[PDB]
């Protein structure tokens, strides 16, 4: 814990707000590029997460079309941003790499 | 810690003895309380002719039906009461009759074999009864698509030769064979220098020799004048037989290339490559993750229900290939994939997959030789084919020799740009044209 | 990040297709030569001199 | 049963713009695909009507065009729509590629790549196009350019004279170019369909780079009418030029016939090659200049190999968003320099803009991407 | 002593590499020898050429 | 190609919509329109505008120095 760690956190909170997806109600993970690994992790989500992710992205695509955004008090507050897809994505990558590694010998 | 290498050394040597008959007498002693004895005859259907085909098969059906000293029941009753198991089989090249029995019952075990092999009654009333059972066996066999397609592979690959024939024969022979046809095939083929008394378990080789000399003496007290049972080599034919039948739910295909035959050292390496491709079945656990690329692709994309590579051997020739079973819309993919694998190996076998193949084969071998029966059968049969018994160690040395280069060289020798013998049965509309299958036996990149 | 293809097997795969890749360049060189009637290279081939005395 | 779905022909048409599911989400930056289509046909269409009056032959070349403009009933609007449509075809081509990078569309390899093939071909076409009237710009434009292949080691000379039909630009060169300018747009039109074929395999990307499968709308109503309005806008612009400012984007000196003796100290290719022009001469090398000119366009096919970001669109990427505009303005710079004489300020600044271009696309944007990843904790 | 065609297959036709190499190597020599023999056949049946006409004008 | 019905999986979302003949095509065109384009312009000035003024500054200074390089050239040549 540092005075400057809050600075890095501050630069991050800064970028987050700048990046802007939160105004559309998205979560960081709702905006990842879909690739094989990402597709597989999307597959592994439990019903509720998957359903929630669908509703989110629908809400954004909808906003994006009207070119609006959500009232400020409903934006995704950084730090309340749940990294719901990382653990799966991370696990999918691990197993791919194990394969990749087996293919060398 | 007793090593694998070392373990192979511990397996006791198979003892071989020749009578004055020329009857070879061989055994492999172990500590077991049970055993397996029987006679392996160098007699099949490749030895038969257009007109006595099914004779060996017809004899087998009679072999346990009664002898001179033991008519009808007798045999069964002796075997059954001593709690033993009497069995037999016949292929295109060999015939065997073995008894599983309490090892303390080696004396009568052998006695019974002799009688069976020598004094087979062949009561005419039995021959008639058996005629109708074998006919039935044929209606039955007609429903095993697998049995069918393998007969067709043989029928087409070796077209015009004896090897092209089936073991059971065509119906008319079964309908037409006579006692005279039988006894003459018997005397023609059941001669000592072509028989091998084999055994495995709790016996001592001397005891076996004694018996063999007691119950087998006097079989070739007459070495034949000019009856020269010599096998003419059999032509192979790049050809194709398709038995279309859209009423069957799944298709069987069997594709092969000409193999070298029992004695060629190339077998070991071919078996390794075969192990690499392996086999598959829809009840295998572990699908996507299988080492065999064919198997893994077949499992993930549902290309089939089952496949299996194989290497059939006969004298100086053999069928080498794969057989699969699948849905009517997958025959093309299965073939593609099967063939692409064959080529990959001819031109790109990598090192580790070959280790796996070698290990598989070692496992197979050792695992297969487990128990009196499997061993006994290997003794008897090997004496017929290799003239000797190839000690585990030797196979281990043969396998070790093999590595990627040997695989590519050996695979290319038999598969590369070679003419296949294709056999099809079932809903085969999508089975690729022979030209197309032929083209799949080479790569334009290489 | 082509590190996925760095290992013993790849090294063996690479080596197996060396003769092929080689002979396949022989086909292309000669092929380019023959097609453009390469004055430079051809002069060297014993026969094929349709530009001598 | 609905014949609109089972008839071998309609299928295609149903799949093209009726039932095809599209993002409820796309915006105006997606119109330039129809506009390019429209451009392509209108170009093919006026282009053809000019061919029923044009000639070739160096003697009559210039004469025929004027014949059309003055004598041919309405030949003028046709001629000017053709020449102005040509510029519009570049504005859109430019905008299209723009939309593409910003939004990450290039992740559809085959589609993007066919589009690069579509770029070079319409460039190659429009080049031959302006040689036709046989004006001053046409002659040396046709000379300054073509020559470049003479920078190719060992065989450069041979090729440039082979494409010429002589030892300079004349007889053999005008007829050649006309014929090629005639067959190319048809070939392009084919390639376009393959471009579009590969596009239907994934459907369209959108302003968020997320994935609209969760919210698709039918092309029926929606994008057909939003394409019509759009096309009307493209007509407004094309007509504004033709009917109010016909030569605003046209070099006044392609008037006055050719002359292998002259060369009017100025000369630049049509506006749409200025950025490229600037690059080439911003290098003191025959080989390097042309080598750099090639890379200037062939780098698009490199972009996907330098996608570094974990997000697809730049919609949520301020850092890259900045480097994107820096790229655009910098291209606007190259365009401006290209338009100026090779003298004092103009040299060094156009030399800087070149380096910037390549350093921005090759180092800056790819790094901006990675930093954003790191900032987000990705 | 096998066969010409046999030996030919093993050393050059088996691999699509050598197979193709053989034909590009075989086309070069064929274009040359076929153009010789052909033109020769074309001349032999003619002789009102500009070939035998030259002997007369080495001067100017 | 991909058709509706085979796109993707959607759980529990209701979507209410209204007939075009029942609503306005330009709800609050100006009332809500202008404020929003201000909002979108604001939201993006800082990433779009800067590179353009940079070009703008370099363009005016660039031509300036181009004239003042030659025209201004003489200057002095005194002897
Ligand atoms: C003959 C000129 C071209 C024509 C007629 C053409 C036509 C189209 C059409 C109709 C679309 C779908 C509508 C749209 O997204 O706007 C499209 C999208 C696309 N084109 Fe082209 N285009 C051409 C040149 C290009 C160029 C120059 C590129 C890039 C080198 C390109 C790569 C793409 C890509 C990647 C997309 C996907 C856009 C997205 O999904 O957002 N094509 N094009
Ligand atoms: C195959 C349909 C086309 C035909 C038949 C055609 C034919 C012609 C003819 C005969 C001319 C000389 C008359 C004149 O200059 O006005 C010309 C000029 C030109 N067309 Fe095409 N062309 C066609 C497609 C294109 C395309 C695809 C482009 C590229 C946008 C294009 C751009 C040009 C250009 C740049 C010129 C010369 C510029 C100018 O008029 O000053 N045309 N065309
Ligand atoms: C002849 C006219 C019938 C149309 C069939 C051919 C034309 C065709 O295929 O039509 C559809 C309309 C095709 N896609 C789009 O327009 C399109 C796709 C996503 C979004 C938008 N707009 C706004 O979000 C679009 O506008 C498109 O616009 O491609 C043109 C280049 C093609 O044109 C061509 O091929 C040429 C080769 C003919």
């Amino acid at each position: 814990v540092s005075a400057s760690s809050r600075w890095l956190e501050g630069i991050r909170k800064w970028y987050y707000n700048a990046a802007g997806f939160n105004k559309l109600g998205l979560m960081r993970d709702d905006t990842i590029h879909e690739n094989d690994d990402v597709k597989e992790a999307i597959r592994r989500l439990p019903e509720n997460l998957y359903d929630d992710r669908v509703f989110r992205i629908k809400r954004a695509l909808d906003l994006s079309m009207r070119q609006q955004i959500l009232p400020k008090e409903q934006w995704t507050k950084y730090e309340e941003d749940k990294s719901y897809l990382e653990p799966y994505l991370k696990e999918v990558i691990r197993e791919r790499k194990e394969r990749e590694e087996w293919a060398k010998k | 810690t007793a090593t694998y290498a070392q373990a192979l050394q511990s397996v006791p040597e198979t003892q071989v003895s020749q009578l004055d008959n020329g009857l070879r007498v061989a055994s492999e002693q172990s500590s077991q309380p049970t055993c397996t004895v029987g006679v392996w005859i160098d007699a099949g259907s490749r030895y038969e002719s257009e007109k006595n085909n099914g004779a060996g098969y017809f004899v087998e059906h009679l072999a346990f039906k009664g002898t001179k000293n033991r008519p009808g029941n007798a045999l069964e009753k002796e075997v059954e009461s001593m709690g033993a198991h009497l069995n037999a089989y016949s292929t295109r090249e060999h015939t065997a009759y073995y008894i599983k029995a309490l090892s303390k019952d080696l004396p009568k075990a052998v006695e019974l074999l002799a009688d069976i092999v020598q004094n087979c009654s062949l009561e005419d009333s039995q021959i008639e009864k058996e005629r109708d059972v074998i006919l039935q066996e044929l209606q039955e066999n007609d429903t095993s698509m697998r049995d069918v397609v393998f007969n067709y592979l043989h029928a087409t690959a070796f077209q015009g030769t004896p090897l092209a024939q089936s073991v059971e024969g065509p119906s008319e022979n079964v309908r037409k064979l006579s006692r005279a046809d039988l006894t003459e095939y018997l005397s023609r083929h059941y001669k000592a220098p072509r028989m091998v008394l084999a055994a495995a378990g709790g016996l001592e080789h001397r005891q076996l020799l004694d018996l063999a000399q007691k119950h087998f003496s006097g079989l070739s007290g007459t070495y034949d004048e000019d009856a020269v049972p010599t096998l003419s080599p059999c032509r192979f034919t790049g050809s194709q037989i398709c038995h279309r039948e859209d009423g069957l739910p799944l298709a069987h295909v069997a594709i092969a290339v000409e193999g070298p035959g029992w004695a060629h050292p190339d077998n070991v390496a071919l078996q390794v490559a075969n192990a690499i491709i392996g086999h598959y079945d829809c009840t295998y656990g572990g699908g996507a993750h299988l080492s065999s690329p064919l198997a893994s692709i077949a499992a993930t994309n549902k290309l089939c229900q089952s496949f299996q590579t194989f290497n059939i051997c006969y004298a100086d020739t053999g069928l080498l290939g794969a057989h699969f079973v699948c849905d009517h819309m997958s025959i093309d993919d299965m073939m593609f994939v099967l063939q692409g694998q064959w080529m990959r190996l001819c031109t790109s076998a990598t090192e580790s997959e070959v280790l796996r193949g070698k290990n598989l084969l070692r496992n197979a071998l050792v695992s297969h030789l487990d128990g009196t029966t499997p061993v006994c059968e290997d003794i008897g049969r090997s004496l017929l084919t290799y003239g000797r018994r190839i000690p585990l160690a030797e196979w281990e040395s043969r396998i070790a020799e093999v590595d990627a280069r040997v695989v590519r060289e050996v695979c290319s020798k038999y598969f590369y740009d070679q003419c296949p013998a294709v056999a099809g049965f079932g809903p085969i509309e999508q089975l690729p044209d022979y030209n197309r299958i032929r083209s799949g036996m080479f790569w334009l990149r290489f | 990040m082509l590190t996925r293809f760095l290992g013993p097997r790849y090294r063996q795969l690479a080596r197996n297709w060396v003769p092929t890749a080689q002979l396949w360049g022989a086909v292309g060189a000669v092929g380019l030569v023959w097609a453009t009637d390469w004055r430079l290279i051809l002069d060297w081939v014993p026969y094929i001199n349709g530009k001598f005395k | 049963t609905n014949i609109r779905k089972s008839h071998p022909l309609m299928k295609i048409v149903n799949n093209a713009f009726i039932d095809l599911p599209a993002p409820s989400n796309i915006s105006s930056w997606w119109n330039f695909g129809s506009l390019l289509g429209i451009c392509l046909i209108l170009q093919i269409l006026t282009g053809l009507f000019l061919a029923m009056h044009y000639t070739s032959d160096t003697t009559t070349a210039f004469s025929s065009v004027t014949h059309i403009c003055r004598d041919v009933n309405y030949g003028w609007i046709i001629r000017y729509m053709h020449a102005n449509g040509a510029s519009m075809f570049f504005i859109c081509l430019y905008m299209h590629v723009g939309r593409g990078l910003y939004y990450g569309s290039y992740t559809f390899l085959e589609t993007w790549n066919i589009g690069v093939i579509l770029l070079l071909t319409v460039m190659a076409t429009a080049f031959m196009g302006y040689v036709l009237p046989w004006g001053q710009m046409s002659f040396w434009g046709a000379t300054v350019i073509t020559n470049l292949l003479s920078a190719i080691p060992y065989i450069g000379t041979n090729l440039v004279e082979w494409i010429w039909g002589g030892f300079s630009v004349d007889k053999a060169t005008l007829t050649r170019f006309f014929a090629f300018h005639f067959i190319l747009p048809f070939i392009i039109m084919a390639i376009a369909m393959v471009h579009l074929l590969f596009l239907h395999e994934t459907g369209s990307n959108n302003p968020t780079g997320i994935s609209s499968d969760v919210d698709k709308i039918p092309f029926h109503p929606y994008y057909t009418i939003k394409d019509i309005l759009g096309a009307l806008l493209l007509i407004l612009a094309l007509m504004l030029l033709v009917l109010f400012a016909p030569d605003l984007l046209g070099d006044p000196d392609n008037y006055t016939p050719a002359n292998p003796l002259n060369t009017p100290p100025h000369i630049k290719p049509e506006w749409y090659f200025l950025f490229a022009y600037a690059i080439l001469r911003s290098i003191p090398n025959k080989l390097g200049g042309v080598l750099a000119l090639a890379f200037s366009i062939l780098i698009l096919a490199l972009i996907p190999l330098l996608h570094t970001s974990k997000q697809r669109s730049m919609m949520f990427r301020p850092l890259s968003q900045c480097l994107f505009w820096a790229l655009v303005a910098d291209l606007l710079t190259l365009t401006w320099i290209g338009g100026q004489p090779v003298e004092h300020p103009y040299i060094t600044i156009g030399q800087l803009a070149s380096v910037l271009y390549f350093l921005l696309i090759l180092v800056l944007m790819p790094t901006a991407g990675t930093i954003e990843n790191k900032l987000l904790k990705w | 002593a096998p066969t010409l065609t046999a030996r030919l297959y093993s050393l050059l036709f088996r691999r699509t590499s050598t197979f193709a190499l053989t034909i590009v190597v075989g086309a070069l020599f064929f274009e040359r020898a076929f153009d010789q023999g052909a033109d020769a056949i074309y001349e032999h049946i003619n002789e009102g050429k500009l070939w035998k006409h030259i002997k007369h004008k080495y001067e100017n | 190609g991909r058709q509706f019905g085979h796109l993707t999986r959607v759980r529990h979302v209701i979507t209410y919509s209204l007939s075009p003949f029942e609503q306005r095509a330009f709800p609050h065109y100006f009332s809500k329109g202008i404020p929003n384009v201000l909002r979108r312009t604001r939201a993006c000035i800082l990433r779009v505008a800067p590179p353009f003024v940079a070009f703008y500054l370099v363009y005016t200074w660039g031509t300036q120095e181009f004239e003042k390089s030659k025209r201004k050239n003489p200057a002095a040549y005194e002897n």
